[PDB]
DNA sequence: TTTTTTTTTTTTTTTTTTTTTTTTT
DNA sequence: AAAAAAAAAAAAAAAAAAAAAAAAA
């Protein structure tokens, strides 16, 4: 029975240890949801109760915990789902008991490490903490967040051993009420004393410390966003990184403070925090993270047939185009292009050819006049996928986009934190109005978009930190307006080398076309009044991600050195975009992004061939000329 | 010589025989419907009007102003007395703490009467007390009831003060209480429980919060009135510790009167000060018939008294006017407010309509050129909080920028996001954030597709001289400084107290476009394009059309959008970009 | 009661970052 | 007129030297 840490009438209370316990017992054994969907729970035989199925897949692979949704006992009892949030204290051990019993009473044979711990999740939401009063202290929320850093394993002590100085006897007391009773006295030799706490032979268990960035939903006027603590506990160390977004579920604590660390006098003023009871990482506004793929029960088989389907018809990559951001009109290239980014090509192990970690991210550039919408895709972008960041230019700075140092100021020590750039390690970072950025804070952009690393050199501590994020910038022309007098390097107004970096650097440009004024006017005016759904498109991304592997073949091997050939030959003019061998790399991440599309495992002439479609349609090459302009 | 029996009888008395006829002349004894509704847990805070107690004891006031905590402490306990015989039914057990003190007193060396109250009260200063400055404010007035105004500069969050402590013992399961007065505690260690004193036991106790007493406490920061600051000196800052129903009520840069007790905190003997606010009022801008608003001529009403004293510019007020009303946001999300960027030649009274869009939008900001500048507009961190700048403290509301040609190039940056994407994205050291500013700026400066592809609206002035134009105005300015008030017209302009109540009834009215304007709409937009193509016109002019049509629409009050707002809307787009030409 | 170790406070300096300013194309 | 490099501001962290108070025996 590993003790958690997290955690007539008791007092003063409105619960009865047994009523709870046959309460959740019969919520356990009779529950099914009406309204389930076979994909929302994959995996599970629907008609027969949900936690029973629940409690086989934990007999099968032995993780001893059962995520209860709380919206589920507050459907079937919402008198039981008052007394779990009002005393999560007393319900959870109550619900631990009864889950035992059940788990027991079937499978009187399983073996589990220890008994197994519900994990409510999903209760009502707290939109906004602030909004949180003393009255609301010691219950059950659920909040949403951005992890902004993880703090390292802390041990904290469950059972004291210890051992008489004299005679050597060996006896372990129990934390009561956040305290261990010293014996004083040896039970053995009866010496005054002579029983003395030792480390190491006693039992600890885990406590990791997280500062979290809410997100809350209901803004006020002029508040500030808001930084909370949390404290994981024997399992839930290190589930989460710094920049996923979480929801998390956990005890609302709050705690006395010392005046000072080292006196017992306490601020009439507690200081709250909240314990971690489970965390969900699950969002139906967003795709899926890593982590969701890499477990591999995600997607039912019919699921999987159904993206299969998908992927065989002609028009997949049009359609999974036009579905991104419905409301920007007729961006096609530029969804495709947004679509390859999130896509990614192959993921290389280069370590054995000596050469180094290959970049298999996509970086795009939006260089256009802030008239057209640019940062509405940079937000669109920064709003759907996980592990996003945002940025608009004179806004940051270098050291806070790479790291610093700080004094944490609830251990006083100095710790090193992240930066914007790191926090998006394998997502995106959305670099809006790139043209108003000082060089200093944009050459750091070279090694995160080559490398894909980070080594900082600083007195705090010389390391190199693992950034695999991909770009997307947006940039206005010099001049805040694209004139068609000055060629087109000359208005872009970037370092040469760093536009090589950019593997799609598309031109919005707003052509006097009287149609197309009419369609956009008829679609923004229907917006102002008011397609392939979000649940489709973000498990075929998830899909993709999880198992496609393209690997390049003899043709498009050949088709990617003639294009690269014929990139060389065209782009040797005087203002266009000069060609280098960096752009071929390019390519391939393109034609990788596009063969993932198709789910083809293995790239071709046409995901060759739609590559460099797509990065001349980028650039407008067609549309230059050698007297570029 | 000052009994307290006494005065608790006349407070009772007080409490239980006044009353009013505010309700359409009902007397309806004012009080005692508010103790009853207390008994029944449905309100939580009893403000104690002392312009009530002076209309009938007029010594009882002078010594509660004269003497504040003690007549707090003794309303308090007549309150709490009086409840018992006036409670008429069961409370539903609202929250927590209520169960806890109902399982307390069944079970029932006393309950201390701060446990048990679930109850404030509050004074509210007699209108006979003169709001006091905040540098006037001095020991002789320690204790006393004072009202002081001025601008919250900076408030606390919200965190659980703990009142009265309470200890479990591991021996006689007895509970232990301690009030809490001064800001630290010495937590109790051995019980004090007369089962264990009599067994002498270890009586080790731990602290619980499940029966401990937390009430909501926040600290802020504010400062004098620029108006009242002496003429060599600065404005001063007093703190001011609210607490239970008084959090959430006041933000930085609210203009608020509050009353409440100046108190010091212990640390000669001396001793640091503060308020202990009791009422808290938003005044001015801050602050929280029909038939003229129904008139056709309502809209030119508003927009011709928008700042009188300055004649002419009929135009530019009537854009002004929508700015402060706004367009209405749209969540397919589009932002809904209107920037306009005053631009012309010097002494056109650009500033002082800036100035006086400050003195009449709900939620204002005014920087003027460098004198607020980085940190000013966006937030910095200052444990380390976060506070905003003008941009946050603008935030929903109107930024009144002055002289944005010559801003810090970064400050520009900021803003361009602002009028975009309505957050400030900060990346910097020691700042990680993305603040949310859903502010309408409100530009001046003197001479841009840079500028001019960013605005909905750039109107343009000129003062080119003229004989007849300028007599007239000559003949306007003479006469304000004759008599200071604007030239009498056909119409009284509308007051600044009666402008805001009309323009924020107006906001709460989301307008719809219909599909039949579609057509119109678009016919309109196109012209718009080849204007500037024919002699700088994007999907952005379409946008400012609708949000100022929608700006339009809330002004007449209809929920559907006209074509009279679209030509108005345009007319408007005529006039500012003819002003350029 | 008398010591002792801590607690503070009161100055001062130092280091990183940011911002502001100066020089050059 | 605008960008690049330098200088200064300013804020946070560290040393530390000394006087006073609380806990221990
Ligand atoms: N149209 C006008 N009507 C009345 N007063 C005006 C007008 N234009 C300028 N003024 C006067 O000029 C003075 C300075 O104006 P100011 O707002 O500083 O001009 P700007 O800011 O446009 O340079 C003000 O006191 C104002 O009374
Ligand atoms: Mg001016
Ligand atoms: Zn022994
Ligand atoms: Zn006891």
């Amino acid at each position: 029975v590993r003790q958690r840490p997290d955690l007539l009438v008791i007092w003063g209370t409105d619960v009865n240890v047994a009523a709870c316990k046959e309460n959740f017992q019969r919520f356990l054994q009779r529950f099914i949801d009406p309204l389930a969907k076979e994909e929302e729970n994959v995996g599970i035989d629907i008609t027969e109760p949900l936690y029973m199925q629940r409690l086989g897949e934990i007999n099968v692979i032995g993780e001893p915990f059962l995520n209860v949704n709380c919206e589920h006992i507050k459907s079937f009892d919402k008198n039981l789902y008052r007394q779990l949030i009002s005393y999560p204290q007393e319900v959870i051990p109550t619900f631990d008991m009864a889950v035992n019993e059940i788990f027991f009473d079937r499978y009187p044979d399983s073996i589990l490490e220890h008994q197994i711990q519900v994990r409510p999740f999903n209760a009502l939401k707290t939109k906004n903490m602030r909004n949180l009063n003393p009255e609301d202290i010691d219950q059950l929320i659920t909040i949403s967040g951005m992890v902004i850093r993880t703090s390292q394993l802390i041990p904290e002590m469950q059972e004291a051993f210890f051992q008489c100085q004299v005679c050597a006897h060996t006896t372990r007391v129990e934390m009561d009420r956040g305290r261990i009773a010293e014996p004083s006295v040896c039970g053995r030799c009866h010496t005054t004393h002579s029983m003395a706490l030792i480390h190491n032979r006693s039992l600890f268990s885990d406590k990791q410390m997280i500062k979290l960035q809410e997100s809350p939903e209901d803004m006020p006027a002029g508040q500030t966003p808001h930084t909370v603590i949390l404290f994981a506990h024997n399992d839930l160390v290190d589930k989460v990184q710094p920049g996923d977004r979480v929801n998390v579920t956990g005890i609302y604590r709050a705690v006395p403070i010392r005046v000072n660390p080292r006196v017992s006098n306490v601020k009439s003023v507690y200081k709250t925090h909240i314990d971690v009871i489970h965390y969900r990482k699950t969002d139906a506004k967003r795709l899926h993270g890593l982590d969701e793929e890499a477990e591999q029960k995600l997607f039912s088989e019919k699921r999987v047939e159904l993206l299969k389907e998908l992927s065989r018809k002609p028009d997949i990559y049009e359609r999974l185009a036009s579905a991104l951001a419905p409301s920007i009109y007729e961006h096609e290239d530029i969804k495709k292009g947004i679509l390859l980014q999130l896509f990614g090509g192959t993921r290389k192990d280069f370590s054995h050819t000596g050469r180094g970690k290959f970049r298999a991210e996509i970086n795009i550039l939006l260089c256009g006049d802030p008239g057209t919408s640019k940062s509405q895709l940079l937000q669109y972008v920064y709003n759907l996928v996980p592990r996003g960041q945002y940025t608009s230019g004179k806004g940051s700075s270098a050291v806070g986009l790479t790291a610093y140092v700080m004094k944490d100021p609830e251990t006083r020590q100095l710790v090193l934190q992240t930066g914007a750039l790191v926090l998006s390690d394998n997502g995106i970072c959305c670099i809006d109005e790139f043209d108003k950025m000082n060089e200093s804070t944009r050459s750091v952009l070279h090694e995160v978009m080559e490398q894909q690393t980070l080594s900082i050199a600083k007195a705090g501590i010389i390391c190199q930190l693992n950034a695999r994020t991909s770009v997307l910038a947006a940039a206005n022309p010099i001049e805040s307006q694209w004139n068609p007098k000055k060629t087109t390097i000359e208005n872009i107004q970037l370092p040469h080398t760093l536009l090589s970096r950019f593997d799609l650097i598309f031109l919005m440009l707003d052509p006097q076309d009287e149609a197309y004024d009419r369609r956009l006017a008829h679609h923004l005016v229907a917006l102002y009044y008011q397609l392939l759904d979000m649940a489709v498109l973000k498990d075929y991304i998830a899909y993709a991600h999880s198992t496609i592997m393209p690997r390049l073949s003899e043709e498009a091997s050949q088709a990617l050195i003639e294009a690269y050939v014929d990139m060389r030959k065209i782009g040797s003019s005087r203002g266009m975009v000069s060609a280098y061998p960096r752009q071929l790399e390019s390519l391939i991440r393109l034609a990788e992004a596009h063969a993932k599309v198709r789910l083809s495992n293995k790239v071709e002439a046409i995901d060759v061939e739609e590559a460099k479609r797509l990065h001349r349609e980028a650039l407008k090459q067609s549309a230059t000329d050698p007297r570029t302009g | 010589l000052k009994d307290y029996a006494l005065e608790k009888e006349k407070v009772k008395k007080f409490l239980q025989e006044f009353y009013q006829d505010d309700e359409l002349g009902k007397k309806q004894f004012k009080y005692g419907n508010q103790l009853v509704r207390l008994a029944h847990r449905e309100q939580v805070a009893l403000y104690v009007d002392l312009d009530d107690v002076a209309e009938d004891d007029p010594e009882l006031v002078d010594s509660i102003c004269e003497n504040a905590r003690r007549y707090a402490k003794l309303f308090a306990d007549a309150v709490q007395e009086l409840l018992p015989q006036y409670k008429e039914r069961e409370v539903v057990n609202k929250d927590v703490l209520d169960v806890y003190i109902e399982h307390r007193l069944m079970m029932e060396n006393q309950y201390p009467a701060e446990l048990m109250r679930r109850f404030e009260l509050y004074f509210q200063g007699p209108s006979s007390n003169k709001p006091r400055v905040i540098r006037e404010v001095r020991a002789d007035s320690v204790g006393k009831l004072v009202t002081v105004r001025g601008i919250v500069t900076r408030v606390s969050e919200v965190k659980p003060k703990m009142v009265v402590a309470t200890y479990t013992c591991d021996q006689c399961g007895a509970e232990t209480y301690q009030p809490i007065q001064s800001p630290t505690f010495m937590p109790l260690i051995m019980c004090p429980s007369q089962e264990c004193q009599t067994n002498r036991s270890g009586g080790r106790l731990y602290l619980q919060t499940r029966g401990s007493r937390f009430i909501k406490f926040q600290e802020m920061k504010m400062q004098e009135h620029s108006d009242q600051v002496p003429v060599g000196n600065i404005p001063r800052s007093i703190t001011v510790l609210v607490e239970g129903e008084n959090t959430r009520i006041a933000q930085p840069g609210d203009h608020v009167s509050v009353t409440g007790i100046f108190l010091p905190i212990l640390r000669g003997l001396l001793s640091e000060t503060y308020l202990e606010a009791h009422r808290i009022v938003k005044m001015n801008k801050s602050e929280d018939e029909l038939r003229q608003i129904a008139e056709e001529d309502f809209y030119e009403k508003l927009a011709a008294s928008i700042a009188p004293e300055i004649y002419g510019h009929e135009d530019v007020k009537k854009a002004l006017l929508l700015l402060l009303v706004g367009g209405v946001d749209q969540s397919p999300k589009i932002r809904g407010n209107i920037n306009i960027c005053l631009m012309g030649d010097p002494g056109v009274a650009k500033s002082q309509l800036l100035s006086y869009i400050d003195r009449l939008a709900p939620r204002s900001q005014y920087t003027t050129g460098r004198g607020s500048s980085g940190v000013g507009l966006t937030a910095a961190v200052l444990e380390l909080t976060l506070e905003g700048g003008a941009l946050v403290l603008a935030d929903q509301g109107v930024c009144c920028i002055d002289e944005f040609d010559k801003m810090a190039e970064a400050d520009r940056t900021a803003i361009h996001e602002v009028m975009e994407q309505q957050t400030i994205s900060i990346a910097k050291a020691g700042i990680l954030t993305t603040l949310n500013a859903r502010c309408s700026i409100l530009a001046a400066a003197n001479p841009p597709a840079a500028l001019l592809s960013r605005f909905d609206l750039l109107w343009l002035i000129q003062d080119r001289p003229d004989r007849d134009n300028d007599l007239r105005l000559a003949q306007h300015i003479t006469y304000v400084h004759q008599h200071s008030r604007q030239p009498p017209s056909q119409f009284e302009p509308l007051d600044m107290k009666l402008m805001r109540r009309y323009i924020a009834m107006c906001r709460e009215k989301q307008p719809m476009v219909p599909e039949s304007l579609a057509d119109y709409i678009t016919a309109a937009y196109v012209e718009m394009r080849r204007e500037a193509w024919a002699s700088y016109t994007s999907a952005r002019t379409l946008l400012a059309i609708l949000r100022l049509s929608t700006a339009l629409a809330r002004l007449r009050m209809v929920d559907v959008v006209e074509k009279e707002d679209v030509n108005e809307a345009i007319r408007l787009m005529e006039m500012s970009k003819d002003s350029l030409l």
